[PDB]
DNA sequence: TAGGGTTAGGGTTAGGGTTA
């Protein structure tokens, strides 16, 4: 069956919408997104807007006005912007 | 970007049960820092066996060496024709005073709990 | 028998850290002691040529001076070739910073050495390399005569046909590189045939500058454990240890008839002329206007105005050399901020060629041409008969004082010239 | 048929479909493989459209530089030196751990940089008498290289429009440093000076033995060039600025002899009597005894860079690329054929497209139902096309590269006692 | 006649494709 994704009229009654959700990154990197309203990635149900981080740098780079960081978690590697 | 790097415990690693060119982090104990052939020694005790890893550390020039100290050691696995196993290392930070049982147990809990959620695909 | 054993002769390769024991106050005592004598034969070496008598004569009595040892007296040099063991080393582990004080360290251990090799007996010199771990062959006399021709026009200060009682060695190519760049040995499928002295003199000197460069680069990771508090000011001590505000855009031309060195008023003259400058000149000027305060915007204003005097297109502009501009003044990319060439950089820099115009002209320019351009400049006859005796000599920093004083009217300088900056600030100073 | 900057990207999509070298390009790449990851840790730079410059792209293998060079479609293909760590992966390396290790030596001819000199042309202009110059330039440098030092390998690449390259890509060369490289650069340049300068050689009495190999070897091309191709004393002003060469002291005797004579052949001969009957009255005379040997080299030696061949991270045209200007293919030159190299000669990009059209239009009736995969079909592709003495030159020298191999690991087998 | 003051509050956006 088509998984219909709950409408958006609903998402700000759980309790994760507002807060800082911790996840493996390899999570966050395979978990899916959401087409009505793009920019928001949803998982199993609970809309999520907002991530927390932590692990080991091992990449740097520098822009004219934005930094450049990779950071690892033992089962994935993301980008940061600062 | 690079690949991830996944855990293992040093006695594993010790046996070659981890594919050519993989990566991956683990810990010991230095043991002797071949001053001229940038190589280290680590070891590791299991009971009453002793494993030991070869280090390449031609990336992290100039490095602090510590005798006798734990150490965790992050990069890529290149089995040599007749050295063996050697890592080739990425970064190489000093941890002291950080028990072992509790890593162990921490490593265990997170591969039983990904085991688990892999009951279900 | 640990002090014969120790120190056999005069001269040594350096190669055996030592054992024994000293107080901190000999250990300083030494390390300011070497580094003294290496800054005195630096500036002997860089003011008078190698060779003569009063250059090596003075260097002797520094050397004799400094407690040192410099002769082979064969009576009590356990002290002065201890002394000179341990300071040597102690400057070893000392300048293993930057890649640039182990140029410098290098060059000033190889006059040295060569100095000390330069007062040696021959008996003496197939001693020290009998005990030194090198090995030489000796050709023979059929192919040394097979070879005479080549040999002989090689022209190595031979004097027609001197190869009778004489020995030639063969050695390869990437070994004797100083004998290799100036055209001086005949050259056969990567091996070379040279005369006696000075090839063993320069293969001596190449082989110990390879291999102190790898004992440093053995040493750099030292360092890391070079912890202890004692001993930290003295290496803090050996560590060593041109921002005019704004100008207009519309002042630079008198300033340049005004204010720019010799070594690069025909830059900007060529500038002036053909609206068009090549890669070598063009980081050259980017970098002294940037160094005279030239903010951003200016320079990309400047820039654009003199190549759109080119008959160019503003969008090829945009796309190659304001493209370019932006990081030649770190504005982005890496944005490693570059200092100006500095006039010994400039001078013994790569030489122009057809289609350039950097350099000095005192060092790559027609002696006529010099003549008429210092004449456009209104320069006196007596200032262009001093200026030319200058260039003779070598003097080319002398040239530009004069040049300066001339310009300046003013009787003495009274600075040395080292930079462009230098000379710009000081005619600031001036005005 | 003439080249149109508005048609190129089909074509060059095209050719990086079908007729790249791919498998000789790679063998010749991955030397072997007998050092660990030395083709893994190569540096390359691309230009795609619109004058984007990029660099630092790594190819973790064959294939998938093969799918990368499809997709991507760039101009300019570049080689660089190879690294301690994968280029695209620099910034995970602490800095000043990542620096170059090896590249191969590489020289420069500018055909531009004889304006001064040259008359045949003008600017950005060739003709077929100007190709002399470079002949005898590459042969004078490839028999310096391979007597003179003894070099094995060398591969002469045209560049397409006025250029050609030097890759010497031997075993024990590839490991020198920059003073080494600067000294070979140093000892091969004979023409200095900058523009203010008119005389480019200074020579003594003494002459060295390259010089006098250079100038035996140089006679059998100087005189016809020279003298009845350029006609290098024709007019006033010629021999006007050819004075200026030679001491003031006999200046207006020449001028004269000159206006007497009416031939440029007439003039060059009495300028080789006066100058004999000078070298016989040398008279405190500053001057070397070569006037005419150093007035044949000044105006007609090669001119070097020693800027391209001192860096080691430097980059230059990789072979087999597409001028943008005039589509014709950069192609390996001939060793033993370099006197019958007509630069127009060389197969274009449009040129070789028709001919891939017609190569099809054939197989519409000669090569049907064949179930292969790409690389046999590419294969015959660019063996029916125009390029096949290329390839063909290229196959002999990766051969040759192979025996050079084999008798190494010969030698390593014989000093080591594994038979 | 029993709590204090009771107030709803931060809730955008920023750009790669580069060497001496």
């Amino acid at each position: 069956r088509c998984e219909e994704e709950t409408p958006s009229l609903l998402w700000g009654l759980d309790p994760v919408f507002l807060a800082f959700a911790k996840l493996y990154i390899r999570d966050i990197l395979d978990m899916k997104e959401s087409r009505q309203v793009p920019g928001v990635f949803l998982y199993n149900g609970h809309p999520i807007k907002q991530v927390d981080v932590l692990g080991t740098v091992i990449g740097v780079r520098e822009r004219d006005a934005f930094y450049s960081y990779g950071v690892d978690d033992s089962t994935g590697v993301i980008n940061c912007i600062c | 970007l690079p690949k991830p790097g996944t855990y293992y415990l040093p006695w594993e690693v010790s046996a070659g049960q981890v594919p050519d060119g993989s990566t991956l982090r683990t810990f010991g104990r230095l043991c002797l820092y071949d001053m001229i052939q940038s190589r280290v020694t680590l070891m590791a005790q299991h009971g009453s066996d002793q494993h030991q890893v070869l280090v390449c550390t031609k990336l992290v020039e100039p490095f602090h060496a510590q005798v006798g100290s734990l150490y965790i050691v992050l990069g890529e696995l290149q089995h040599q024709q007749d050295r063996g196993s050697v890592v080739k290392a990425r970064v190489l930070t000093c941890v002291e005073g950080m028990n072992l049982p509790l890593l162990e147990q921490a490593i265990r809990e997170q591969r039983l709990y990904k085991q688990e959620r892999g009951g279900s695909q | 028998d640990q002090r014969n054993a120790s120190y056999p002769h005069c001269l040594q390769f350096y190669l055996q850290p030592p054992s024994e024991n000293i107080s901190l106050i000999e250990f300083e005592n030494l390390a300011i002691d070497r580094v003294k004598l290496l800054k005195s034969v630096e500036n002997l070496g860089v003011s008078y040529v190698k060779g003569t008598e009063q250059y090596q004569s003075k260097l002797e009595s520094e050397l004799r001076k400094l407690k040192f040892s410099y002769r082979e007296n064969l009576e009590d040099e356990y002290e002065p070739r201890r002394r000179d063991h341990i300071s040597h080393f102690i400057l070893r582990l000392a300048y293993c910073q930057s890649e640039e004080l182990r140029r410098w360290f290098i060059q000033q251990e190889m006059d040295l050495l060569r100095f000390r090799f330069s007062i040696l007996p021959k008996d003496k010199i197939q001693d020290f390399l009998k005990d030194s771990q090198l090995q030489f062959e000796a050709i023979s006399d059929e192919e040394k005569t097979l070879r005479e021709q080549e040999i002989v026009a090689s022209s190595p200060s031979l004097s027609g046909l001197k190869l009778g009682f004489e020995s030639i060695y063969k050695i390869p190519f990437a070994d004797a590189l100083d004998l290799f760049r100036g055209r001086k040995v005949y050259l056969e499928d990567g091996f070379a045939y040279v005369p006696l002295k000075d090839i063993v003199a320069i293969i001596l000197n190449e082989f110990r500058a390879k291999l102190s460069k790898a004992l440093a680069l053995t040493a750099r990771s030292l360092p890391a454990v070079q912890s202890d508090e004692r001993l930290q000011p003295l290496l803090n001590h050996l560590s060593h240890s041109g921002n005019v505000g704004k100008i207009s855009l519309d002042q630079i031309d008198l300033l340049s008839t005004k204010s720019f060195p010799p070594c690069m008023r025909q830059l900007h003259k060529a500038l002036r002329e053909n609206h068009h400058l090549r890669h070598g000149g063009r980081m050259q000027y980017g970098l002294f206007l940037k160094g005279i305060g030239l903010t951003l915007e200016q320079a990309l204003q400047f820039w654009k105005q003199e190549f759109i005097k080119g008959k160019m297109d503003p969008d090829k502009f945009d796309k190659g050399y304001s493209y370019n501009i932006r990081h030649s003044f770190g504005k982005e990319g890496k944005r490693t901020d570059y200092t100006p060439f500095s006039c010994l950089k400039i001078i013994l820099s790569n030489p122009p060629s057809q289609g350039d115009y950097h350099g000095c002209p005192f060092r790559h320019s027609d002696p006529e041409l010099l003549k008429q351009k210092l004449q456009s400049y209104k320069i006196s006859p007596g200032g262009i008969s001093q200026i030319l005796d200058l260039v003779k000599g070598t003097h080319y920093q002398v040239a530009c004082q004069k040049y300066f004083e001339m310009i300046h009217n003013v009787d003495d300088c009274g600075f040395s010239l080292n930079h462009p900056n230098q000379f710009f600030c000081e005619s600031q100073r001036i005005l | 048929e003439t080249f149109d900057p508005t048609e190129l990207p089909e074509l060059l999509k095209l050719y990086y479909r079908r007729l790249f070298p791919y498998s000789q390009y790679y063998r010749w790449l991955n030397y072997g493989g007998v050092i660990k990851n030395y083709f893994q840790h190569r540096e390359f730079s691309f230009t795609l459209k619109d004058d984007i410059y990029i660099r630092y792209q790594s190819f973790n293998n064959q294939s998938d530089l093969e799918k990368e060079m499809q997709k991507m479609n760039p101009y300019k293909i570049d080689i660089g030196a190879v690294y301690s760590h994968r280029p695209n992966q620099h910034n995970t390396v602490k800095l000043g751990a990542f620096q170059a290790q090896e590249k191969e030596l590489v020289f420069d001819i500018d055909m531009t940089d004889y304006d001064d000199v040259r008359r045949c042309c003008s600017s950005a202009d060739i003709c077929p008498k100007c190709w002399t110059l470079m002949t005898m330039a590459i042969r004078i440098i490839d028999r310096a290289l391979k007597e003179d030092f003894g070099f094995k390998h060398r591969l002469w690449v045209y560049s397409g429009r006025r250029g050609v390259h030097c890759w010497v890509c031997d075993e024990s060369v590839r490991k020198l440093s920059s003073a080494v490289r600067s000294g070979i650069v140093e000892y091969l340049s004979l023409v200095k000076g900058g523009q203010d300068v008119k005389k480019k050689v200074h020579l003594s009495e003494k002459i060295h033995p390259f010089i006098r190999k250079s100038i035996n070897i140089i006679k059998k091309y100087f005189e016809e060039y020279a003298l009845v191709n350029q006609d290098i004393l024709e007019n006033k002003e010629s021999w006007d600025k050819i004075l200026a060469l030679v001491p003031e002291t006999i200046h207006d005797e020449l001028q004269q002899s000159f206006q007497k004579s009416h031939n440029s052949l007439q003039r060059w001969e009495h300028l080789k009597k006066v100058a004999s009957r000078y070298q016989n009255n040398i008279k405190n005379d500053k001057y070397g005894p070569w006037l005419e040997w150093e007035i044949m080299l000044q105006y007609c030696f090669p001119r070097l860079d020693i800027n391209v061949s001192k860096g080691i991270n430097h980059l230059l045209k990789s072979p087999f690329s597409v001028h943008p200007k005039t589509g014709r293919i950069s192609v390996p030159i001939d060793l033993q054929k370099v006197d019958q190299f007509d630069p127009f000669t060389v197969p274009t990009i449009s040129f070789i497209c028709r001919e891939l059209d017609a190569i099809s239009t054939n197989e519409e009736e000669k090569e049907e139902n064949e179930a292969e995969s790409d690389v046999k079909h590419r294969t015959r592709d660019y063996k029916k096309t125009s390029l096949a003495p290329y390839v063909k030159v290229f196959e002999h020298f990766l051969e040759n590269l192979d025996k050079s191999r084999k008798g190494e690991l010969l030698k390593k087998s014989d000093l080591q006692k594994d038979f």
